[PDB]
């Protein structure tokens, strides 16, 4: 999916504000729960993935698991507050040589760790909200020599407040940030 | 299967091995023929027909202890192959055993070291047996073991190495064949135990009651210290300590491996009768300064780490309430950041005493592997003895002719000085 | 054949060379020659 | 008298060093220079065969 | 910055500190290697404490070696070779004891692929000491392995002091400062016999690893 | 028709647990070749909760076992009641972790764990209706502390309804056998408190004042101190293989024992132990093994009990006994010293009876506690670590084998978490 429908510049892929949020992505809970809670600081709604373990509870934007999805952008940004816990997100993505390499982003390690097809990553965060500049091209140039085509999954299995994940083609600061984007608004 | 590989370079260390390999015949029962009249299969290749091997090679420059175990007792116990000879010496020159003479021979010698390895199941380490004084022993041991942490990786190298002493030595370049042999024995040698030659004379002068013993008599108490050490492959005990718990609980940091050495029972046979060998007495007298095979004062320093190898009847307690009563005295002062200091591992076997040799028939026995800062007391007496030969560059076209460089002292002693400082760096309480 | 006979001495030779190193396992591995629980004798397991 | 002695030492030596060096070099020099006829008259044997 | 059972009380915040123990911890970290390189009169980098990467990257490479190895140099051994490749499955039993009473070592190695539990490269991005070296990593190319731009400028210093003319160890009043073995680019992986051993071995080496990644971003 | 698998890991769970199917094949009649010559029906009853029927009507035992060095194997094999054992359960490597918990854990145990869990998978889905799977083990170590958890977190798994009973010996506070046992402890008791359904603590240096205080043993040898532990085992497993007035399997302990989730450390005794000098003055009735079982010494763990609040004890009664005896004897022991008990949990003691005493004694019984006395045990492991951390000493050995330092301290807030809610469940109070 998602191939044909091509958008230039930006590309919401969930945005927690609507009558619907979780209109595209697969549920899955297991101790733990998903929450559409209005935070203190912005008095948004926000969604809320909260759970006493990382790997048991997650969201997958493609619900079937043999289906994929296709963005050609280079960068992932995702808005997300840091709630002082794990955190936890993956990306797949296919590379030049037709192959599934998975980099995989966490709270709970600080070395960085390279497999053949999976690549674990450590994150550190701000005190507040964030926002994340996940950059698909230049991490897998980094990561192994080949580039990047597509991305297939994007998974967050965490306990965080999301809203706001979407795909950029470069960096884009908040005076040239479209109108809807913000979660600032200045 | 437990299966090691040692190595023998240099004078001194054949002769250590001919005490060496006269021991372990005797513990397994092998003739000097070879032939036996399972537990063998660490330092013994079965040959054939009933024929064991040692899993050793005896590579020397110098042809003149090389042949002498070809002419000797032993003449049908080794490979051929294995005892390796070449035409010329090193001559006490680091510089012509690692540059100029020891390039043609450590192609032969790995050539062995491929056979050996391929034939055994599972190698558990590496033994080499030099002395960084000399110029075989250091200079082609150097080569040697640049070799082995290069091609074998994660196999641990026990380091046995005869070092000088400052009170006497045999040689007037034993400064200069030690501190350039330096570089390769930190960044390869997995495990290195040190060992002095008067500090194990005065061993035989005291503890044994002999006042002219020779290199003879010195080598087969060192023999018991190699085999304690080993004796938890061979023989089934309470607590089977192999090769690889040395290198992981008697190293805190990747760079300073060096340990002492001390065997407690040291005692002739007029004196064992009267003297009791208690548990709590020989664990005391192991810990003792005077019982140590290199010269330290652990009370000048801090221990580290101690690794404890009982042999005979000792049952665990012994070794339990011995050990408690070792903590609890002052003068023996242990390094504040490592709480849990001591490693025991019990055998079930006494120690074999040699025909004709000086030590007796004792029920137990400890062998002390232990780390402390009073070690790097040895290289300081080392220091100020190569800067001030170092001075005025004696003996030095000797080391520039064959190959090296004047450069390559410099990197040298200053690699020295990075031994030193990291001693009185680990040393330093927080 | 013979070879089988000889293939059953080895065996038995086996089984004796085992049967040393288990009472010497056994006799080195209990200390006292009473059971430490109960008021029993010890003695080398054999069926 | 002694600092002096010091780099007159220090002097001494690294002539006599470079002495040896040159020496060796002279050694060098006259080992391989028998190798030059022999190479001289196989090339012009191969250039008269060409 | 400004109902409940004591069970879950603990538990739902137990995570906090779970994050927080470790910045605890790196602080905790940061201010003893700087006391104690101020005691000892070196470099923290230089400090014994902050070797763990060295010899992190040393396992690596010897691992890769080793597993990189061609099959004479893994070893010839005639039953292991032969009866590993006797079929697509490259299992050996090593036999133990005697045959009543015996034991089975199942040994599996499959050439030119390293163990999926082995497989991995790791290097740390976040330890501020490992910057100049752009991430402490493993590299396999013979031009970046080891500690190549510190072992440069020792060489450039010591032909400059050579040039120069000048003598070192004159005097036995000055005490030599001491730099480490990475410091001058003399440590293990720094070694020539690893260079050319890499140069060597070095496509089947970059058959079974890929791309060496550079750590630093 | 309950069955516990048995799992030894390392050199002190295969030396322990040799001498616990020592108890066990004696207690059920089963010769050293390993056929049934027992003199009794009711040991046959209840023969396949530990033993599998094979040909000739020869029992195996149920045991798999593990360590990644052979020369243990080769003592248990070719030692007393080492023919009982199969073969093909023992899994086991060549190369040795040597006391490291990440190469156990992660690098060298890993390529064993899927061999060692398909000979457990094995004898799981063989037999009919399981109980759980008793593994024995160390802390101190790192061959069996390491690959002996990497399996407890893996058949949990696989079997998320069956329990995890642990005999883990700890380091000893007074002497250190490995110089990284702070390392490896905090490392596996955090890989415990969520993996493990109920843990059992030994140590060596609480066995050695049994010896020799009680029993009078002067040279007590290496399994003297597991003699006293393989007795503990059987005493737990005793309802199930035998009947009784009131039967307790290993479900009822752990719903009993355990008041809150991460709660599930345990310390055991034994009670009748008498020296033969004083065998045929003691007076073996209800009175005098409850003297005997209350008392801090008769404990297998470090931690003094007098120090904190039993949250729950039980016994496990073996013997043709009177229940009114056991009944008022501990509710005796709770109403003299009532300070040390809990007091929010009214009937701390969990008491039951098997009507089969053990071979050779006409009374005995096992005592299970978990008191937050054993929070001392935990701060003492956890002050040798912070020594130990706070300058990376012998911390290479473990990331050199790709362990990140955050698993350091992630074990040791766990470890932190654990000590502060034993302090604050004695602190606590109702009403
Ligand atoms: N412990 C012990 N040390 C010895 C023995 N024999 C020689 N040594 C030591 O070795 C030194 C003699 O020089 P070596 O190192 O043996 O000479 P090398 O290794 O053969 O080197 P080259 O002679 O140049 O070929 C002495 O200073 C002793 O310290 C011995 O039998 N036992
Ligand atoms: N009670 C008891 N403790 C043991 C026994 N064997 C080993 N230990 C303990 O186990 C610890 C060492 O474990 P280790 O042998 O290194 O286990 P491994 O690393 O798995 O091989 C020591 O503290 C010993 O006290 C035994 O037979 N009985
Ligand atoms: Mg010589």
């Amino acid at each position: 999916m998602f191939k044909n429908a091509f958008q230039s510049g930006f590309l919401s892929v969930l945005y927690s504000i609507g009558s619907k949020p979780l209109e595209i992505w697969d549920k899955q809970v297991s101790n733990g729960h998903i929450k559409r809670i209005t935070d203190a600081d912005i008095q948004s709604s926000v969604l809320e993935i909260m759970g006493q373990n990382v790997s048991t509870t997650y969201i997958t934007c493609p619900a079937d698991p043999n289906k994929t999805l296709g963005i050609k952008l280079p960068f992932l940004v995702l808005i997300i507050k840091n709630l002082n816990k794990y955190f936890s997100f993956e990306v797949q993505v296919l590379d030049d040589k037709n192959v599934r390499r998975r980099f995989r982003a966490s709270n709970y390690q600080s070395t960085t760790r390279v497999k053949p097809f999976i690549c674990t990553m450590p994150m550190r965060l701000d005190s507040g909200w964030n926002q994340i500049q996940f950059n698909l091209s230049d991490f897998t140039r980094r990561a192994y020599g080949t580039n990047y085509i597509e991305t297939l999954r994007v998974q967050v299995h965490a306990n965080c407040r999301i809203r706001r994940i979407y795909f950029s083609d470069r960096l884009y600061s908040e005076e040239e940030l479209p109108a809807e984007f913000k979660l600032f608004l200045p | 299967m437990r299966e090691v590989i040692s190595i023998h370079i240099g004078q001194a260390g054949i002769q250590v091995g001919n005490a060496c390999w006269e021991l372990y015949c005797l513990e397994h029962g092998i003739q000097p023929d070879g032939q036996m009249p399972d537990a063998f299969n660490t330092f013994f290749s079965e040959t054939g027909a009933g024929k064991h091997v040692p899993r050793c090679i005896f590579l020397d420059l110098e042809p003149t202890v090389v042949d002498e175990v070809r002419t000797g007792t032993y003449r049908q116990l080794f490979h051929p192959e294995q005892l390796i000879s070449g035409k010329e010496d090193a001559a006490n020159n680091f510089a012509r055993g690692h540059y100029t003479i020891g390039k043609e021979i450590v192609d032969l010698a790995l050539d062995r070291i491929r056979k050996l390895a391929d034939n055994c199941t599972g190698l558990q380490g590496f033994l080499v047996f030099n002395a960084v004084g000399g110029g075989t022993g250091s200079g082609l041991g150097s080569l040697l073991l640049e070799r082995l942490s290069v091609d074998y990786g994660k196999k641990s190298k026990l380091g046995f190495t005869v070092y000088p002493s400052p009170q006497v030595s045999t040689a007037v370049v034993e400064p200069y064949n030690s501190v350039l042999s330096t570089h390769s024995l930190l960044e390869h040698t997995d495990v290195a135990v040190m060992l002095d030659n008067e500090a194990i004379y005065d061993i035989c002068r005291r503890s044994l009651d002999i006042e002219r013993p020779t290199y003879t008599n010195l080598n087969r108490l060192i023999a018991q210290v190699i085999s304690s050490l080993t004796a938890s492959l061979r023989f089934d005990g309470a607590l089977n300590v192999d090769i690889t718990e040395f290198q992981t609980n008697l190293v805190p940091y990747p760079r300073i491996h060096f340990m002492l050495s001390s065997y407690a029972p040291i005692i002739s046979a007029e004196k064992a009768y009267h003297e009791q060998l208690s548990v709590a007495e020989i664990t005391n007298a192991a810990f003792e300064p005077a019982s140590m095979m290199v010269k330290c004062d652990p009370r000048h320093g801090k221990y580290m780490a101690c690794c404890l190898m009982y042999r005979g009847d000792v049952v665990p307690k012994d070794v339990n309430a011995s050990v408690a009563t070792i903590k609890t005295k002052r003068t023996i002062q242990f390094v504040d950041w490592c709480p849990t200091g001591f490693k025991c591992g019990i055998n079930y076997q006494p120690p074999t005493v040699v025909p004709g040799g000086d030590l007796a028939k004792v029920q137990r026995a400890v062998c002390m592997i232990s780390n402390s800062t009073a070690i790097g007391e040895i290289f300081s007496r080392l220091d100020h003895k190569f800067d001030l030969m170092y001075a005025k560059r004696a003996f030095v076209h000797w080391y520039v002719g064959e190959g090296m460089e004047e450069g390559e002292f410099s990197e040298a002693r200053e690699d020295l000085a990075a031994l030193e400082k990291d001693f009185e760096e680990v040393g330093a309480e927080s | 054949s013979s070879g089988g006979q000889q293939l059953a001495a080895k065996d038995t030779a086996v089984k004796e060379a085992r049967q040393a190193r288990a009472v010497n396992l056994y006799s080195k591995s209990h200390s006292v020659s009473h059971n430490i629980i109960t008021g029993e004798p010890i003695k080398f397991p054999t069926a | 008298r002694k600092e002096r002695d010091f780099h007159r030492m220090h002097h001494k030596r690294v002539a006599q060093e470079k002495n040896k060096l040159l020496t060796d070099l002279r050694r060098l020099k006259e080992h391989y220079a028998k190798y030059e006829p022999t190479i001289l008259e196989l090339k012009k044997k191969y250039e008269t065969l060409m | 910055r400004r109902n409940r059972t004591i069970a879950e009380t603990m538990r739902v915040a137990a995570d906090t500190r779970k994050l927080g123990k470790f910045e605890q911890q790196q602080a905790k970290w940061d201010e003893v290697s700087s006391t104690l390189a101020y005691r000892v009169g070196r470099a923290p980098t230089e400090l014994a404490m902050q070797r763990g990467p060295a010899w992190r990257t040393r396992a690596e490479l010897t691992e890769l070696l080793y597993r990189a190895q061609p099959r004479d140099a893994r070893g010839s051994n005639p039953d292991e070779v032969w009866t590993a490749s006797l079929r697509d499955a490259w299992e050996r039993i090593l036999p133990l004891g005697s045959i009543f009473s015996g034991l089975a070592i199942k040994i599996r190695d499959r050439p030119g692929e390293l163990p999926a539990t082995r497989a991995a490269r790791v290097g740390r991005p976040l330890d501020p000491l490992l910057a100049p070296l752009g991430g402490g990593g493993t590299t396999l190319s013979p031009a970046t392995l080891g500690h190549p731009a510190a072992a440069a400028a020792h060489a450039q210093h010591v032909a400059t002091l050579a040039a120069n003319g000048v003598m070192l160890g004159a005097t036995t009043n000055k005490p030599p400062l001491g730099r480490s073995l990475s410091a001058r680019g003399r440590a293990w992986e720094d070694s020539e016999m690893l260079k050319q051993r890499v140069a060597e071995y070095g496509t089947r080496l970059r058959a079974l690893a890929p791309h060496d990644p550079d750590f630093g971003a | 028709m309950r069955e516990i698998v048995h799992i030894q890991g390392g050199q002190c769970g295969n030396q322990i647990g040799a001498k616990f199917w020592e108890v066990v094949s004696d207690e059920h009649g089963i010769d050293p070749t390993g056929t049934y010559h027992g003199d009794s029906d009711l040991q046959l009853e209840r023969i396949n909760v530990y033993f599998n029927e094979a040909t000739g009507g020869r029992y195996v035992p149920r045991a798999i076992l593990m360590d990644l060095e052979p020369g243990t194997m080769d003592s248990v094999r070719s030692g007393p009641y080492g023919q009982i054992f199969r073969p093909d359960n023992f899994v086991f490597g060549q190369t040795g972790a040597g006391n490291n918990w990440a190469k156990g854990h992660y690098t060298e145990g890993a390529e064993l764990i899927d061999s060692v869990l398909d000979v457990v998978r094995k004898e799981a889905e063989s037999c009919d209706c399981l109980q759980g799977f008793q593994v024995c083990h160390s802390l101190g170590g790192g061959t069996g502390s390491g690959m002996g958890t990497l399996l407890i977190s893996k058949i949990r798994e696989e079997y998320p309804d069956r329990m995890m009973l642990t005999f883990s010996v700890v380091p000893s506070p007074k002497v250190s056998d490995t110089v990284v046992e702070p390392y490896n402890a905090t490392l596996s008791v955090h890989q415990l408190v969520e993996n493990a359904d109920e843990c059992m603590v030994l140590d060596n240096e609480a066995l050695y004042d049994i010896c020799f205080r009680t029993l009078k043993l002067t040279t007590p040898t290496f399994g003297d101190l597991n003699h006293l532990i393989s007795a503990v085992m059987s005493g737990i497993t005793c309802c199930l293989r035998f009947p009784g007035q009131l039967n307790a399997d290993l479900r009822k302990l752990a719903v009993n024992l355990i008041p809150f989730p991460r709660l599930h450390f345990f310390m055991v005794g034994f009670t009748p132990l008498t020296s033969r000098g004083s065998q045929q003055y003691r007076a073996l009735t209800v009175p005098e093994l409850t003297q005997q079982m209350w008392d801090a010494k008769n404990m297998m763990c470090a931690a003094d009990p007098r120090h904190g609040r039993y949250l729950t004890a039980s016994a496990l009664f073996r013997g043709r006994m009177s229940t009114k005896e056991v009944d008022e004897q501990m509710l005796n022991v709770q109403n003299k010293n009532s300070s040390y008990f809990v007091e929010w949990i009214p009937n701390n003691v969990k008491s039951s009876v098997c009507d089969i005493p053990p071979k050779g004694l006409k009374m005995s019984a096992t005592f299970i506690g978990n008191s937050t006395a054993i929070q001392e045990m935990f701060k003492r492991v956890s002050e040798q670590f912070t020594a130990m951390f706070r300058r990376k000493a012998f911390l290479h050995w473990y990331t050199g084998e790709g362990m990140d330092e955050m698993e350091f301290t992630e074990a040791e807030s766990n470890m932190n978490d654990l000590v502060s809610e034993y302090q604050q469940y004695q602190d606590a109070s109702a009403e």
